[PDB]
């Protein structure tokens, strides 16, 4: 039981006696423990970095190494200690997620300029029979997230799920111009009444490249402490007004976070919004930005680095009075994916 | 009383009587013995007495000031549309028939996740604290030099009934945005009075 945390990526460690997650001090850690630690949370042939950092997480029962014993596992050699012997703790990056080219005026949800290429380098587009339908966001070269109600019945088998990345326009994704299918996991509790758990992972067989237009988005950490009116940046080719078809180019302007007690009150949405559903938009008149993509994500920028918080979901009439969009809640189950990404290899 | 400092913010200088700070005015603060003093307390707006504003209940010596002063157009009608509202089930409001030319309140029967005819109109919950300020007809305005407060705010969901959709009236609890206090201090009802020495 091991997990990332917060902005500076401290490994928390669960112990059965202390019943609690705990950090590890950097007393003689190695890439032969560290680069072999990303396969613990579903990263087989990738690694980025590890360093020592200052303790600020908030536990007073650390984890230490049993290097005095012989050749045992990592998971046996972890006892408790009250002090870090070098006062450096786990810092980690399991993949080259994060940065884009910090550009200026990408605002093409209605009334703006187009999404500049390479500045949203995780934006994909998913296709069946070469029509543009749903979006998503990459976290590994082999895994890809999207909204589950695209992969619902009777289209629930993987061989008709063709991903197509890269090109802002509706045309240039051709056959061969985009890697293709594999495994369709789902959170297996989607419903008709609630759309609780409208998030399904997808998998590819052929690992793509981090070249220019493609880069994995950062999946959030357990307990990363958002702000209750935070800015959020969505993207997608969606139709800016309803009863349309699709916008031609990539549109990537901004929205805001509404809290629960405004959405979940009596006038907006009469007590519907679950813990695995996050509201977003602006609770206002016709100022909202629709661009309906059903997976066209919600990307915030805390710790000066882009992080993923919500993938899209259902809504009401396109960007109008009282009716915001309601988003899937992808900090709730960032470990369920990490126990459904552990055993593909 | 401290609203009345010459060139200030507050309630009285913003939504009752804006003391102009340009002319050669001179302000007087005087008193009056309360043997025979009958404070008239009348509402100055047309479109509140058009929709059944009768009076305030205050005491014998309480003066009704204002907090917010909302302005509507000429075709305003604070009742819902009764020939639309019958097929609503959820959040269904009261309504009546508007007088002639006064356009109806905009009420939708838009679709939930399962329920199809659930009511959603504008001006919720009250226009003091509406969620969508760019859509309720009662626009909040600040009063000017030598104007009256153009109308108390109407809560849009106490104006009407169910069976007899008569001419659209309202109900005395629904006018909101006013408070008061007593003028009497030192056994003498204090009074402000401005002067303007023009030309
Ligand atoms: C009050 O009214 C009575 C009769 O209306 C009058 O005789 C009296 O002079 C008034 N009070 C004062 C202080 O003038
Ligand atoms: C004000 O007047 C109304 C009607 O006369 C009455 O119902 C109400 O009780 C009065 N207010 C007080 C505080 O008694």
């Amino acid at each position: 039981c091991v997990r990332l945390y917060g902005p500076n990526f401290i490994l928390q460690v669960y112990s059965s006696q202390r019943k609690s997650w705990h950090p590890v001090c950097q007393d003689d850690w190695n890439e032969n423990y560290g680069r072999a630690a990303c396969r613990d949370m579903g990263y087989k042939n990738n690694f980025y970095s590890s360093q020592g950092i200052v303790d600020d997480s908030g536990s007073t029962s650390f984890m230490k190494l049993n290097t005095s014993a012989g050749n045992v596992d990592i998971y046996k050699k972890l006892y408790h200690s009250d002090a870090c012997s070098s006062k450096a703790v786990v810092s980690l990056r399991c993949i080259a997620c994060g940065v884009n080219l910090n550009s200026s005026r990408q605002s093409q949800i209605v009334g703006g300029e187009s999404a500049l290429p390479g500045a949203w380098p995780w934006q994909v587009s998913l296709h069946v029979q070469n029509v543009h339908v749903c979006g998503g966001s990459i976290i590994t070269p082999e895994w890809i997230v999207t909204a589950a109600h695209c992969v619902e019945k009777p289209l629930n088998n993987p061989w008709h799920w063709t991903a197509f990345a890269g090109i802002l326009r509706q045309s240039f994704m051709f056959y061969g111009a985009g890697y293709q299918v594999e495994k369709v996991i789902s959170h297996p509790n989607y419903d008709s009444k609630t759309k609780n758990n409208d998030i399904a992972l997808m998998k590819l067989q052929k690992p793509l490249t981090f070249n220019d237009l493609v880069k994995p988005v950062c999946l959030p950490n357990p307990g990363m402490m958002l702000q209750p009116e935070q800015l959020c940046w969505i993207s997608g080719w969606g139709a800016t007004e309803e009863k349309g078809k699709t916008s031609e180019v990539l549109n990537a302007a901004k929205v805001l976070l509404i809290e629960t007690q405004r959405c979940n009150s009596r006038y907006v949405y009469d007590n519907l919004i679950t813990p695995a559903m996050i509201c977003a938009g602006f609770l206002q008149g016709n100022v909202d930005s629709c661009q309906g993509d059903s997976g066209g994500p919600l990307v915030t920028s805390k710790n000066n680095i882009w992080w993923l918080i919500g993938d899209t979901s259902w809504g009401s009439g396109c960007a109008k009075a009282y009716r915001p969009g309601v988003y899937g809640n992808v900090m709730v189950f960032t470990d369920w994916i990490y126990r459904q990404m552990r055993a593909d290899g | 009383r401290d609203d009345l400092q010459l060139g200030s913010s507050g309630f009285l200088q913003s939504s009752n009587y804006k003391i102009d700070i340009s002319s050669s005015s001179c302000q007087l603060y005087y008193s009056l013995p309360l043997v025979n003093v009958t404070i008239n307390n009348f509402n100055p707006s047309s479109w509140n007495r058009r929709y059944g504003f009768g009076s305030f209940n205050v005491s014998s010596y309480d003066v009704v000031y204002s907090d917010h002063c909302f302005s509507v157009n000429s075709d305003f009608c604070p009742c819902a549309d009764p020939s639309v509202v019958n097929s609503c089930v959820k959040s269904k409001p009261l309504s009546a028939i508007c007088p002639a030319g006064t356009k109806y309140r905009h009420c939708d029967l838009d679709t939930t996740l399962y329920v199809n005819n659930w009511c959603r109109c504008s001006c919720l919950p009250d226009p003091i604290s509406t969620y969508s300020p760019n859509t309720c007809p009662q626009k909040k305005v600040v009063v000017g030099i030598g104007e009256h407060c153009p109308g108390l705010g109407i809560n849009e969901e106490k104006c009407g009934t169910q069976l007899n959709h008569s001419s659209c009236s309202c109900s005395p609890d629904a006018f909101l945005g006013w408070s008061f206090d007593s003028c009497i201090s030192n056994n003498r009802c204090n009074i402000f009075s401005n002067f303007i020495f023009n030309g």
